[PDB]
């Protein structure tokens, strides 16, 4: 999981 | 023929999306770590690219249909294409007379030599400027420029994408709009669509070279430390 890409 | 309503609405939405995410004043650039001329330009260019990734994300969100994909496909598309969208959208600040990107001041004028002070070599930068020159000479209308960014972003041939059919159908719908626009609205663009598709293949090759060189850069703690959290996530191998 991507912390920042979770602003998709 | 004549462009249709749905085609019109797509062009309008893409041009508005670009105007909302690309600020011709470049006034935000004073907020980056300042440029300095061992990798004296990496802090400033890491900030510039990180900022630009956020803009490309805002642009993607306003591409008609993109927001209907799963979050996983959106991120896969963004991660694989981000550096390409940045290379394309940067053509707007690129100048033939200076052979550099000029962004509202001498401090924010970037030439090939500045990017070597960020870890990159002529293996990437020489092809990159030739790309900017050839793209600049195409004299794209704004409509064409923004369509090409959306087409590049909505490519289904990317690693990590699941719904390949839905993404290809979206991209096909944008290619059709672009083809109709060029035929109807662009005098002398008989060969233009093919030239733009070719630029997409140039971008693939520049992506590969950037990724190779980014890896060499990002595996050294003294250099990865100067990047931003968003750059590390977007350009990283984390799945
Ligand atoms: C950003 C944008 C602009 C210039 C893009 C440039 C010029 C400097 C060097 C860049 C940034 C290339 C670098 C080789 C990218 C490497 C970044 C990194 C150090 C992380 O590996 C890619 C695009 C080139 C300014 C403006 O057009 C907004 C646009 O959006």
């Amino acid at each position: 999981r991507h912390k920042i890409l979770x602003x998709x | 023929h004549m462009l249709s309503d749905e085609q019109m609405q797509i062009i309008n939405s893409l041009v508005e999306a670009h105007h909302k995410t690309y600020d011709d004043s470049y006034s935000d650039f004073v907020r980056f770590r300042p440029p300095v001329r061992r990798l004296s330009m990496l802090p400033h260019l890491a900030d510039l690219v990180s900022y630009s990734i956020q803009k490309v994300i805002g642009f993607a969100k306003m591409i008609p249909g993109f927001r209907d994909l799963t979050a996983e496909d959106q991120i896969a598309l963004l991660k694989s294409s981000a550096i390409e969208i940045i290379m394309l959208r940067s053509n707007q600040s690129f100048s033939l007379e200076d052979m550099s990107w000029s962004c509202g001041g001498p401090d924010f004028k970037y030439c090939i030599n500045d990017v070597t002070k960020a870890g990159h070599t002529l293996e990437l930068l020489e092809p990159l400027v030739k790309f900017q020159v050839g793209l600049k000479k195409l004299k794209l209308h704004e409509e064409e420029h923004v369509l090409l960014m959306a087409i590049c972003l909505l490519s289904p041939d990317r690693p990590g994408v699941q719904d390949h059919v839905r993404i290809e159908a979206l991209q096909d719908r944008l290619c059709d709009v672009l083809q109709a626009y060029i035929r109807i609205q662009h005098p002398g663009g008989r060969l233009l669509y093919a030239k733009m598709i070719q630029k997409l293949a140039d971008l693939r090759s520049l992506n590969e070279e950037h990724s190779k060189q980014y890896r060499s850069l990002s595996f050294q703690p003294e250099h990865s430390m100067q990047l931003t959290p968003l750059v590390l996530e977007v350009f990283g191998s984390e799945v």
